[PDB]
């Protein structure tokens, strides 16, 4: 009964951390492309 | 079928109307005079509030070797031995539960500090890979 | 409930759900665009009038204020979803407009393809084509990436083509269809593009700055094309977990985007199915077909 | 209180086992890079 | 706080040492007096060891005690034999009604205990997938960010 109540709250916090951790990783992916895209502009 | 105070099999069970639980009349009557409330739920309860219940009565077969002699000597001796050595051993069990409580909460808080210390460690190690 | 909608006198070719999930838009061979209440009693209100050709494709802008309509009369109309008044006519292509897409996010843009083999980029404020990509084979389906930098075009050459707005070059070619591509669509993430083709293959392709280089990410099966040669369109679920594509065998096919198992094969239609759409919030499917009826399946 | 603690203690103990191995993976990754 | 039990199939001795290192860093009357003394000392108070032994030729009283209790005994065995085994087997039936009630509660607890664990299992499998989704995406960036820089 107790294990259910303390666990159920910990998972949102586990996920929400990884969710924000994923958001930052997407930004580095989102910019690194643009520098590659700008290789074609100089050509 | 049992009483919810002593752990008896009651001879005159009576039920309280605030919390449905059967007690033996003598033991519930004593609690109300000590402090007028229901022992389990801590709700307001009086002697008139109780309701006596009826059942087909309880029967104990008095042993074949039953006389005034063993009942005075051997049986009554064993009853006050069994009361004495149990509650003393039960007081020993309550003392260790409080000691083993302290080892639980300390080891728990010790783990909390490890997690807090490792929460700063991990995400900054992941951040360094991002950088 | 299922809910059955009726009213279109001719084949329904396309249907969409309003971005806010309050209304549906549908159109086909009749030349009328009907609006419907998603809830209540599923009532029909405004009829958009003014297309002389048949409506080949509807889209909403991301705001749900503008509804775009490619017609066989070579005109792409822009419609006001609120009043039902026509806004603009993109007169430009020399032949039938087969399909159109409106760029989400960025300043208003529209892409079209037609039987003249060209793909055109429109700024709704100019009343003139901005760029033209002469292909060589008739173009059937076209969509923008989320960055509004690239144009993705599906034709009858079995090869999905990607165009660069700045370089104006054939950037990418995708091989993997054995026959004509009839319907394209981007994932809500920008991550994946969904294609239907005569070869009866549904293929997902992943478009990324950094690409594996042979992006046949997944293949699904079940979806049949036949002698009607109807254009077939496919849609992504709001969350990218489900894939629906219409078929000519009277069944709506819905697959699991990962395991590729058929989640649903749904009947009720009498003829070929032309488009399947997902409600943007709730697991509701609008299936449009040539039997002139729509269903509101709930999952 | 004893039971809920001992369960939650060894439960919270598994947080560390997981955390330690991820922390470790971050080191050789960054080190070798 | 979060540690998935059902999902984590793949350290206790290791984590115990790290938890150990953080621990290296950090109402009755007279009745109760004689009862606690009897239990502590481990000695029961002696009863009347007199009635049983006695001796022929103070003992005139001890003799007369044995008679009255023996007559009470023989009357106390008469009222038992009159009913006999009927009074015993009537109480034996009561003990079977008392027993079965306990094992019904053993089942009710068994069901709700497995029912709580059953709900937890689904939660573990829900998130463990979502964590798997996150890690795959994590590894994709990790190499994607590299392959972007290698080409630049």
């Amino acid at each position: 009964e107790e294990l259910k109540k303390h666990e159920d709250s910990a998972i949102p916090r586990r996920l929400e951390c990884l969710k924000e951790d994923v958001q930052r990783q997407q930004e580095r992916e989102k910019e690194l492309q643009h520098r590659y895209a700008d290789l074609l502009l100089e050509k | 079928l049992i009483c919810s105070i002593s752990n008896e099999v009651p001879e005159h069970p009576c039920v309280s109307p605030v919390s449905n639980h059967v007690y033996e009349r003598r033991l519930i009557e004593k609690y109300i005079a000590e402090n007028g409330t229901d022992p389990i739920n801590n709700q307001p309860l009086s002697e008139e509030q109780l309701i006596d219940i009826k059942v087909a009565h309880p029967i104990r077969p008095k042993p074949p070797s039953a006389t005034s002699i063993p009942a005075i000597l051997k049986a009554l001796q064993d009853e006050w031995d069994a009361v004495m050595l149990h509650s003393f051993t039960l007081r020993q069990q309550l003392q260790t539960t409080r000691q083993e409580l302290s080892h639980a909460l300390y080891q728990h808080d010790a783990a909390c500090r490890v997690i807090a210390r490792l929460t700063k460690e991990v995400t900054a190690a992941r951040e360094a890979l991002a950088t | 409930p299922i809910m059955l909608l009726s009213g279109h006198e001719g084949e329904v070719y396309c249907c969409k759900f309003h971005p806010n999930g309050s209304t549906l838009a549908s159109a086909g061979f009749d030349r009328l665009i009907l609006l419907w209440n998603v809830y209540g009693d599923c009532d029909n209100y405004a009829t958009l009038k003014g297309h002389s050709g048949a409506v080949m494709e509807l889209h909403y802008n991301t705001d749900g204020s503008m509804l775009f309509s490619a017609s066989t009369d070579k005109t792409v109309a822009v419609w006001d979803s609120e009043t039902g008044e026509r806004v603009k006519r993109l007169k430009g292509h020399t032949s039938f407009v087969n399909s159109c897409y409106p760029a989400r996010r960025g300043p208003q843009l529209v892409c079209t393809g037609s039987d003249d083999g060209t793909v055109k980029l429109w700024d709704i404020r100019k009343k003139a084509a901005i760029q033209t990509f002469q292909n060589t084979y008739q173009v059937l389906a076209v969509t923008f990436n989320d960055t509004s930098d690239q144009i993705i075009s599906g034709g009858i050459d079995n090869d999905i083509k990607v165009w660069d707005l700045r370089q104006n070059k054939l950037t990418y070619t995708m091989r993997g269809h054995a026959d004509s591509v009839t319907g394209l669509s981007l994932s809500s993430e920008g991550s994946y593009l969904l294609s239907n083709a005569m070869d009866n293959t549904v293929r997902v392709w992943d478009v990324r700055p950094f690409a594996p280089k042979e992006r046949c990410v997944k293949i699904f099966q079940g979806n049949v094309h036949n002698f009607e040669k109807n254009l077939l369109r496919c849609s992504w679920s709001p969350d990218g977990s489900k894939i629906a594509a219409g078929s000519a065998d009277r069944f709506v096919y819905v697959w699991d985007t990962t395991s590729r198992r058929i989640l649903y094969k749904l009947p009720g239609h009498a003829g070929s199915i032309n488009e399947v759409a997902f409600h943007p919030d709730e697991p509701i499917i609008i299936s449009a077909s040539s039997d002139k009826r729509l269903y509101m399946g709930e999952i | 209180e004893l039971s809920h603690a001992l369960y939650q203690h060894d439960a919270a103990c598994r947080v560390i086992a997981r955390l330690t191995k991820e922390v470790t993976a971050a080191r050789e990754a960054l080190a070798t890079l | 706080v979060d540690a998935l039990p059902y999902f984590d199939q793949g350290v206790r001795e290791a984590a115990a040492a790290l938890v150990e290192e953080e621990t290296r860093r950090y109402t009755d009357i007279m009745r109760n007096e004689f009862e606690r003394l009897a239990a502590r000392q481990p000695i029961e108070l002696l009863s009347m060891k007199r009635y049983e032994l006695p001796a022929p030729s103070e003992c005139v009283n001890n003799s007369m005690a044995q008679l009255e209790h023996q007559a009470v005994r023989i009357e106390n065995l008469e009222l038992m034999s009159q009913h006999g085994c009927n009074a015993w087997k009537v109480y034996n039936e009561n003990l079977v009604h008392m027993i079965e009630h306990a094992q019904k509660e053993l089942q009710k607890l068994r069901k709700h205990i497995q029912d709580l664990n059953w709900q937890r299992k689904n939660m573990q499998l829900t998130a463990g997938s979502k964590l798997r989704e996150m890690e795959s995406n994590w590894v994709s960036l990790v190499s994607k960010n590299y392959e972007i820089e290698r080409t630049i």
